[PDB]
């Protein structure tokens, strides 16, 4: 198969700026390379085929270039509706028809530090035999953030899962939820539960913590 | 207008079978090859199969060969994907897509140009289970400079989806309902939170309305400081 | 009217 490598994974830009997206191939595809746009919940839409030909209804600000193993999609001046994920796809050597891994074009805004909140497990859940501790990181930018759980200062690994919202449509921030899950028996063996948050908007990492049963 | 409407996705157990259909209008059906392309949750696009415009030729992604069969009925403008021997890794939204015309001969273009809306296939051994709803109570440790956070933890349900509203949908400002996470149990769990003034914990009531139709679960939980 | 795309795979 011909593998397509897209870069960068994320482009963070403001409306009116130029976006340039790269698609590289593991071997030459000639000019048989296409680009799609996809918004959340929606199907892909064809933008470009044969490296540089625009499909129906595609505005002039989208332009494709390249041949062989080196291709780009350029958006000369980003409009609000242009923030989406973009995929390249080759048709020179198939099956299989292959796609790149996608580039997300996201809205850049000023750095915003998260507000951090911690929630001990509910008494009702503890009666059922499980303990979920939730750490909330609210309204931050950029998306990159590190959440570390510490239990009596011991750094936890493998017993938490996190979830992140899509970029907020009006303030362009993200929020993140991290859940530490323990059995009730394991949870009652320790005292201090802490969520330690590292983010570019904080001068130093922030810790939220509580004493079990307080 | 070109129209493509897929159906047939659903929850299915490993080893069992599902059949997808895609109905087409707005173009000369027999002039175009047809593709299936899938997208696993949080992942990119992966090609599945193609069938020639006359239905006499087809090709498959290596990982579905011997498991999925693509077919078409030109008399009904319908494309099919028979999905057998399903595996958890087959969980994805499946799109049907026509490709551009290439000529009168036995040809493919390999250029998808119109896509349907997608149909979701979820392969899992799990059984239907309603969620437990637990409060995320506001407190000293969820208060920051006049802002308090509270919420509901909707834990251990199957399958997706659940709906969460606050105060019967009247309160959406400050609400974040997070994407569900799949636990090692095979059950899902999610949190819905809202930030409010700390001055409002005694003057306002906050109730999360959780609905899980597969289990007929409807819970209204008042979240207390 | 439909765009005519180059053939990239044939069958027989």
């Amino acid at each position: 198969e011909i593998v397509l490598t897209q870069s960068p994974a994320t482009l963070s830009l403001s409306p009116g700026e130029r976006a340039t997206l790269s698609c590289r191939a593991s071997q030459s595809v000639g000019r048989y390379l296409a680009w799609y746009q996809q918004k959340p919940g929606q199907a892909p839409r064809l933008l470009i085929y044969d490296s540089s030909n625009r499909a129906t209804g595609v505005p002039a600000r989208f332009s494709g270039s390249g041949s062989g193993t080196d291709f780009t999609l350029t958006i000369s001046s980003l409009e609000p509706e242009d923030f989406a994920v973009y995929y390249c796809q080759q048709r020179s050597h198939w099956p299989p028809l292959t796609f790149g891994g996608g580039t997300k074009v996201e809205i850049k805004r000023t750095v915003a530090a998260p507000s951090v909140f911690i929630f001990p497990p509910s008494d009702e859940q503890l009666k059922s035999g499980t303990a979920s501790v939730v750490c909330l990181l609210n309204n931050f930018y950029p998306r990159e953030a590190k959440v570390q759980w510490k239990v009596d200062n011991a750094l936890q690994s493998g017993n938490s899962q996190e979830s992140v919202t899509e970029q907020d449509s009006k303030d362009s921030t993200y929020s993140l939820s991290s859940t530490l899950t323990l059995s009730k028996a394991d949870y009652e063996k320790h005292k201090v539960y802490a969520c330690e948050v590292t983010h570019q908007g904080l001068s130093s990492p922030v810790t939220k913590s509580f004493n079990r049963g307080e | 207008q070109v129209q493509l409407v897929e159906s047939g996705g659903g929850v299915v157990q490993p080893g069992r079978s599902l059949r997808l259909s895609c109905a087409a209008s707005g173009f000369t059906f027999s002039n175009h090859g047809l593709h299936w392309v899938r997208q696993a949750p949080g992942k990119g696009l992966e090609w599945v199969a193609v069938v020639s415009k006359d239905g006499t030729n087809e090709h498959y992604a290596d990982s579905v060969r011997g498991r999925f069969t693509i077919s078409r009925d030109n008399s009904k403008n319908t494309l099919y994907l028979q999905m057998n021997s399903l595996r958890a890794e087959d969980t994805a939204v499946y799109y049907c897509a026509r490709e551009g015309y290439c000529g009168d001969d036995r040809c493919y273009s390999g250029q998808p140009d119109y896509w349907g809306q997608g149909t979701l296939v979820t392969v899992s051994s799990a059984s239907t289970k309603g969620p437990s709803v637990f409060p995320l109570a506001p407190s000293s440790k969820s208060t920051s400079g006049g802002t308090a956070a509270l919420g509901c933890l909707v834990k251990d349900y199957f399958p997706e989806p659940v709906t969460v509203s606050w105060n019967s949908g009247a309160l959406t400002s400050g609400v974040h309902t997070f994407p569900a996470v799949l636990q090692s149990s095979g059950l899902y769990s999610l949190s819905s939170v809202v930030t409010v003034p700390s001055s409002s914990l005694g003057t306002q009531t906050y109730i999360c309305n959780v609905n899980h139709k597969p289990s007929n679960t409807k819970v209204d939980k008042k979240v207390e400081p | 009217n439909e765009t005519i795309y180059n053939t990239t795979l044939k069958y027989g």
